[PDB]
């Protein structure tokens, strides 16, 4: 009864473990102005 | 044995979160340091 | 013999309801008085701002 | 059992229009789960 | 014509007659870093919002 909910979840949380890894590697190269959660299906618009 | 732990009424006892000691916190504090020089001598020429 | 500093992350975002009730514990978590210290200068004034 | 406690957050991510800035606090906005076909036209909805 | 010293003939003597500047070196203990990127880092503080 909760499939989609925790997918998109759990996919939100992956999105903020690659953003903190990116950041903390590469500090300043990339710059993330939007993120899009749907499904497995995972979007970044982002300044380089 | 202590009369410093007897416990009469309920507001000082809650839940126990987590435990550490002597043997772990010094190593904690080494890992620490040594981390923190690596990280400034490594982010910089 | 140990000093505490402020941390930043640019990797993160946080509530800044956070940083206010934090800026409002510093001040009477921790000493700063005429004897010893516990924190740096820059800390004091970050806990002074917030 | 499962509906009993996990209506109400079905019940809630089916809005739309959220802001998606990486720096804003509500999670709400970011899943699409439920963002789409809202329009009815596949070209519209979609302009971004 | 050019009024400078470029080639000379010097006897043995007077090899070492040209020890004139004072140079100065740190130690091989002490470390020499550049922080001119320090600069830069830091944090931006969001306003709250209802």
């Amino acid at each position: 009864n909760s499939t989609l909910i925790a997918n998109s979840m759990h996919n939100m949380a992956i999105g903020t473990l690659m953003q903190r890894e990116v950041g903390r590697e590469q500090p300043g190269v990339l710059t993330f102005l939007s993120e899009q959660y749907v499904g497995d299906d995972t979007l970044f618009y982002t300044k380089l | 044995q202590r009369p410093e732990r007897i416990k009469t009424t309920p507001y000082l006892e809650g839940d126990v979160l987590s435990s550490d000691s002597g043997p772990l916190l010094s190593v904690f504090a080494l890992q620490e340091i040594m981390q923190k020089v690596r990280q400034v001598q490594a982010d910089y020429m | 013999q140990i000093i505490l500093d402020l941390k930043i992350d640019p990797g993160e975002r946080m509530d800044p309801a956070v940083r206010m009730v934090a800026g409002v514990v510093g001040h009477l978590l921790f000493t700063a008085g005429g004897r010893f210290t516990n924190l740096t200068q820059n800390m004091a004034r970050q806990l002074d701002i917030a | 059992p499962q509906l009993i406690v996990t209506l109400p957050l079905n019940e809630y991510f089916s809005r739309v229009g959220g802001i998606t800035s990486p720096d804003y606090k509500k999670i709400g906005g970011k899943v699409i789960v439920g963002d789409l076909e809202a329009t009815g036209s596949r070209v519209m909805d979609a302009a971004d | 014509f050019i009024n400078k010293r470029i080639v000379e003939r010097v006897r043995v003597g007077q090899i070492l007659a040209v020890l004139n500047r004072r140079f100065v070196a740190y130690k091989g203990k002490m470390r020499i870093m550049d922080i001119t990127q320090s600069l830069k880092m830091g944090t931006k503080l969001a306003a709250p919002t209802v």
